């Protein structure tokens, strides 16, 4: 499959303008009618201009297309958190049957306030125990920027066997979330007086705590 | 308006991926429609329409596997992608599109006006596999408690949860899943709700995992000891 020429990624402050590229040939970018889209995770894919300039509907005006020959621009003025997304361009290609996409460009947006995560922890639950398997969960909201690293600790000492941590993921209020779990044995998880779950953010690292003793 | 995927959520290497959209909200017989897929952090992929001009094979990859028909007395629009690879594993998507040939020199337009939601495939030889769905009680905070669901070991994706039959929403938070390296994934939904509401209020968590025919409905309460 061909792809179109997008940058993989962009930065730009709130309130401030970014311009984001799709490059391609005469024969799909040179023949004009380029159009952009916007994916944010967990939304369909919005279109957002065709046509090179035209706008589609219910975008606001701040959303502007243009076009100087072989390579098409997306320009985003008055940037607000909400624009952080994967931008996409396409084309048609030697027919108007056949098209072709840009490799999608990521946005950030820059000056948003630092946001801590926000740490809850499940110990396992009865029934789980009584299946012979203990599942320790680690759930983390609300962050942002959108990178933390998890450590576990049995009583005080580390655990690095049987952890599994998700790649953060947008929410839909423009923080991040993830996941850590740890598999144990319930004689693992009763022979400790507690697990503890150590997440850490920008250089701040919060915790929570379960014991065998608590009730679940 | 409308655009609805439905079709297989796992298919077999070398087998035929059949998916469906169905229509609504507009006149299918006076519409261009086309498919479009994403592998995860790759470039969307266009796979056909249902309006084909030209000739040409613009993709060695999709010579002559994809197959789009139009069903007018059912408002569907059909995809068959033939002989699929792990490679074909990918998000769907049914969209709404318009195709003009503009012009004198020909100038091809072509653009997405409607999206759907998409339909995850995974290609894999791997059995479906339900999940165990076990509750996650809530403990002893500003006057809110945190309860919540653990969706473990299930294949393939995707797995939906619910609370109450859907008639709670707010403080819901359904977390994306984690793959194991046995190949199964896990995943929790979490909901934050009043901890003065644990005496007189019934949480259950409605689990749906479709490749397997799997439906669960887990009460989650207080535990004592």
């Amino acid at each position: 499959q061909a792809v179109l020429n997008q940058p993989s990624s962009v930065s730009g402050s709130l309130g401030q303008r970014v311009s984001i590229t799709c490059s391609g040939s005469s024969s799909n970018v040179g023949n004009g009618y380029v159009s952009w889209y916007q994916l944010i995770p967990g939304s369909a894919p919005r279109t957002l201009i065709y046509g090179d300039t035209s706008r589609a509907s219910g975008v606001p005006d701040r959303f502007s297309g243009s076009r100087s020959g072989n390579t098409a621009t997306l320009t985003i003025s008055s940037l607000q958190a909400e624009d952080e997304a994967d931008y996409f361009c396409a084309s048609a290609e030697d027919s108007s049957s056949n098209a072709v996409f840009g490799s999608g460009t990521t946005l950030t947006v820059l000056g948003q306030p630092k946001a801590a995560p926000s740490v809850t922890l499940f110990p396992p639950s009865s029934e789980e125990l009584q299946a012979n398997k203990a599942t320790l969960v680690c759930l983390i909201s609300d962050f942002y920027p959108g990178a933390v690293t998890v450590a576990w600790k049995a009583d005080s000492s580390p655990v690095k066997a049987g952890v599994e941590t998700t790649t953060p993921s947008k929410q839909s209020n423009n923080k991040y979330a993830a996941s850590s779990y740890l598999s144990l044995t319930p004689e693992q998880w009763k022979s400790h007086r507690s697990y503890s779950c150590q997440v850490t953010h920008e250089g701040s690292t919060v915790e929570k705590t379960v014991a065998p003793t608590e009730c679940s | 308006v409308q655009l609805q995927e439905s079709g297989p959520s796992l298919v077999k290497p070398s087998q035929t991926l059949s998916l469906t959209c169905t229509t609504s909200g507009f006149s299918l017989s006076d519409k261009g429609i086309a498919w479009v897929r994403q592998a995860p952090g790759k470039a969307l992929e266009w796979l056909g329409s249902t309006d084909t001009t030209g000739s040409t094979n613009y993709n060695p990859g999709l010579k002559s596997r994809v197959i789009v028909t139009k069903d007018n007395s059912k408002s569907q629009v059909s995809l068959s992608l033939s002989s699929v690879t792990i490679a074909d594993s990918a998000t769907y998507y049914c969209t709404a599109v318009v195709q003009e040939t503009r012009k004198s020199t020909d100038r091809y337009e072509l653009h997405v006006d409607a999206w759907g939601q998409g339909l995850l495939v995974t290609v894999s030889s791997a059995s479906t596999k339900g999940p165990s769905v076990f509750p996650l009680a809530p403990s002893s905070s500003g006057g809110t408690a945190a309860l919540g669901c653990l969706v473990k070991d299930y294949f393939p994706e995707p797995v939906t949860v619910s609370w109450n039959s859907g008639a709670l929403t707010s403080g819901v938070h359904t977390f994306p899943a984690v793959l194991q390296s046995s190949g199964l994934y896990s995943l929790s939904s979490v909901v934050t709700v009043p901890s003065s509401s644990l005496g007189t209020q019934t949480y259950i968590c409605n689990v749906n995992h479709k490749p397997s025919n799997t439906k669960v409905d887990k009460k989650v309460e207080p535990k004592s000891c």
